[PDB]
RNA sequence: UUCCUGCCGAAGUUUCCCUCAGGAUAGCAGAAGCUCGUAUCAGUUUUAUGAGGUAAAGCGAACUUUAAAUAUGUAAGAAGUCCUUGUUUGAACGUGGACAUUUGAAUGAAGAGCUUUUAGUGGGCCAUUUUUGGUAAGC
RNA sequence: GCCCUGAAAAGGAUGGCGCUCAAGCGUGUUACCUAUACUCUACCGUCAGGGUUAUGCCCUGACGAGUAGGCAGGCGUGGAGGUCAGUGAGAAGCCUGACAAGGUCGGGUCGAACGGCCUCUAGUGAAUCAGCGGGGGAAGACCCUGUUGAGCUUGACUCUAGGUGGGGAGUUUGGGGGCGGCACAUCUGUUAAACGAUAAGCAGAUGUCCUAAGGGGGGCUCAUGGAGAACAGAAAUCUCCAGUAGAACAAAAGGAAAAGCCCCCUUGAUUUUGAUUUUCAGUGUGAAUACAAACCAUGAAAGUGUGGCCUAUCGAUCCUUUAUAGAGGUGCCAGAAAAGUUACCACAGGGAUAACUGGCUUGUG
RNA sequence: GCGUUGGAUUGUUCACCCACUAAUAGGGAGUCUGGGUUUAGACCGUCGUGAGACAGGUUAGUUCCUACUGAU
RNA sequence: AACAACGGAUCUUGGUUCU
């Protein structure tokens, strides 16, 4: 900190008002649009859909 | 298992890969992306462009190009994937029959439902929804 | 990771779950418990009813009365009912008392309901009796 | 009703022997085996019903399986109080023939203290030798779970007049995308604007096709005054004139052979893709928005529309006037928990098996 | 019943070629050798702010008990 | 089953605690 802390960045950007959408890994590098993309590198629910 | 998992890397512990074992049609706009992005893999051998089409009229079957897929039930994410998944409704180039609707506007494309199971057969059968 | 005799004696189901995980929780059975030993309880039969109205009586070849068991809950009385109105020709909360135990069908005979709490057991393996959705067949 | 074809292979299944007027099959009748079942008789323990000047005894009847678990009682064992004025120059111990924890005696050894009972207490229960090597010493592999410990990078949380301030340290790194949908004939509490009419909503037994819009097509004109019309009158019905149209034209406004009522139809959230975005195999659109040109209704035709509106959880007492309560509103806050990595990682296990459901495969979509 | 041979690739040998014979039949019951299935150590590129691991890939490799054949 | 090398358990001036 002080600037390095992500809380200060969130307060400055105003995203704290909508922090409910805080994605795991929200940082300056590799924001949600990239964190979600990378998470795909980490389909078998065997659900029974009604094909009507 | 239809979303078959293929083990990646020398040490098979981070596969993350899913392969569709169902017939799928894409067309010209396939353009395989870099190998790193192949989250879903539709094998070329399991891709068909011409599906058999028939109607209860004259009993004439003619192979016609597949135009597109509009509505696949049971999680239409398969529709977005273009999988056949017998029971789907797909558009077919019916220009060969040349049937003309009222008003002189010749029709050349109609939606048809796949009758046979392409997963268990090497041919695709559909019936015109006329 | 510890001797013996006798008695009783289970659980694998149920609620909260943003949830594999983790928690008790209602239930299964022995107990301090005394209030009733009852005219009290029943995985039960029957009498009256709604439904499987499955079609074979139809008497209305028009149509709905309605015939079998196909298994259901309810009333089957002990102060329940009644003489009497204490109170605002007709309504109700009716003191006091009476029919007192063939006292309100038959069958089993006293372990039935405790306000309360004790250690274990947590969503087990199989088959049959119903039909729902199947599709090669499993399910 | 049987037998034969009706498909099976890399010491099995009528169990084996075997059997043919069967010892194979369907069916009617005789004699018998047997389970810890059934009936009786005796023995061991529980309960209940009764007697006995008594926590003891006697007479009668039924029960007795069993894991976790509970309940009511006994034996042995370390030590101690009391008691048998106990046992022994032959005591304690060992092994062994006898009379349910366990106790007693004779017999081969023995040499120095050791017991019975009522209680207290607690560190108490044939047969071999020489050779190849099919099976069973590296035992861990390893899918994953521990949050048990660290190996680390950082705009991850926490610190280190104003500022840089993992350079440094402690820590985690849980167990989730679509959804809201109705309009008129009614009566009731509020609203009610208070001489009233009774409107512009809340919730209700109430339906109904208006297909949650009435769009088109064909017709009617109307609140209210007079003459009036059996009950019926000031409000029920039935006919002549007009509201410049106080009807509904949602309506706010300078304002119709209908835009109000009646009879028929009726999808619409249809299709491709010419401007905008967004992925995760950037996917010729996969899609709503923008619009294009068809499709449809309707009519005899000109014609008109019909093809969507709209919106992040949750707060409501995390806001208030309140010091014992009624809520008007997220355009007023702040987030559910502070990111990954480790075949450098170490340890313990829930753990697929060589290849058998209900014979599981065979030549003909 | 008796036979079913021999060369060949590797810039993978999930297989094809041709010498001779009359033919060079198809499988299971795994059982000395080589790829490889695994931690050795490193490299090129991918991906990321980085640790870290891969869409590839190369190098290095270590894993008498019972039954049979003869004899006393 | 009894005899014999072997073996070391039970029935020992020791330790603990206390003033």
């Amino acid at each position: 900190g002080t600037g390095k802390k992500e809380k200060s960045r969130r307060i400055r950007e105003g995203d704290t008002k909508d922090g409910n959408l805080r994605v795991k890994g929200e940082n300056f590098y590799r924001d949600s649009k990239r964190v979600k993309f990378l998470n795909m590198y980490t389909f078998q629910d065997s659900t029974i859909p009604d094909a009507r | 298992e239809m979303f078959k998992v293929i083990k990646t890397g020398k040490s098979r512990s981070k596969s993350w890969k899913r392969m569709i074992t169902k017939h799928t049609f894409v067309g010209e706009g396939f353009t395989r992306r870099p190998v790193k992005m192949e989250r879903i893999i539709r094998p070329s051998a399991l891709r068909q462009k011409k599906a058999n089409v028939t109607h209860p009229e004259l009993g004439v079957t003619v192979f016609l190009p597949i135009l597109a897929v509009k509505k696949n039930p049971q999680s239409p994410m398969y529709t977005q994937l273009g999988v056949l998944t017998k029971g789907t409704i797909i558009e077919v180039n019916v220009s060969e029959l040349g049937m003309v609707t009222a008003g002189g506007k010749v029709v050349w494309g109609k939606y048809a439902q796949v009758t046979n199971e392409p997963d268990r057969d090497g041919c695709v059968n559909a019936v015109l929804l006329v």
